[PDB]
């Protein structure tokens, strides 16, 4: 998170991280036994690690859970980043308590203009590196599809969305990707991608959760 | 398009 702040200890309870021995994307926890990521942060043998804030030092309030499934989404394209989505199953449920909490899926899509709660353990420089211990977040508006695809032509299919600052200075970053953007207590958005970070005229890019519930009601259904 | 997963999409 670029031009964010430090969130506080567990203020945001569904946010999990995924780990191969270091933190490497982000994810949101939807119920005790399922999490929602990017399906570009897919590998083997993941660690989820629940009720985190400062991901370099044992607090507490940690549950460290391997992946036992991880389900990308049938019709992702690596190149495109169309359908950037994935479904991780926890290997035993996660105990939910107040710091560890299911975020609610989207009944609707969200509109442009509504304010977002977008956080993660990514950078906070547009140039260079600076890489936190503690968890960050940063508010930021869903910005019309006009000024998306125009921000990048020919690359935002209908499974996209734009949130964030045209002018700079605001953005996620390297090291959030699969992590939550929330709109009204709704998981809306997983960081997907975007030109550098925080930089004039590129915003950052979102998976379009609204899209994809059926899916993934009928995923946790039948897995 | 560059991916937000760290340290980077590429480097993996
Ligand atoms: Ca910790």
């Amino acid at each position: 998170i670029v031009g964010g702040y430090t969130c506080g200890a567990n203020t945001v309870p569904y946010q999990v991280s995924l780990n191969s021995g270091y933190h490497f994307c982000g994810g949101s926890l939807i119920n005790s036994q399922w999490v929602v990521s990017a399906a570009h942060c897919y590998k083997s043998g993941i660690q989820v690690r629940l009720g985190e804030d400062n991901i370099n030092v044992v607090e507490g309030n940690e549950q460290f859970i391997s992946a036992s499934k991880s389900i990308v989404h049938p019709s992702y394209n690596s190149n495109t980043l169309n359908n950037d989505i994935m479904l991780i199953k926890l290997k035993s449920a996660a105990s939910l308590n107040s710091r560890v909490a299911s975020i609610s899926l989207p009944t609707s899509c969200a509109s442009a203009g509504t304010q977002c709660l977008i956080s993660g353990w990514g950078n906070t420089k547009s140039s260079g590196t600076s890489y936190p211990d503690v968890l960050k977040c940063l508010k930021a508006p869903i910005l019309s599809d006009s000024s998306c695809k125009s921000a990048y032509p020919g690359q935002i299919t209908s499974n996209m969305f734009c949130a964030g600052y045209l002018e700079g200075g605001k953005d996620s970053c390297q090291g959030d990707s699969g992590g939550p953007v929330v709109c009204s207590g709704k998981l809306q958005g997983i960081v997907s991608w975007g030109s550098g970070c925080a930089q004039k005229n590129k915003p950052g890019v979102y998976t379009k959760v609204c899209n994809y519930v059926s899916w993934i009601k009928q995923t946790i259904a039948s897995n | 398009i560059s991916t937000r997963k760290y340290p980077s999409d590429w480097e993996e």
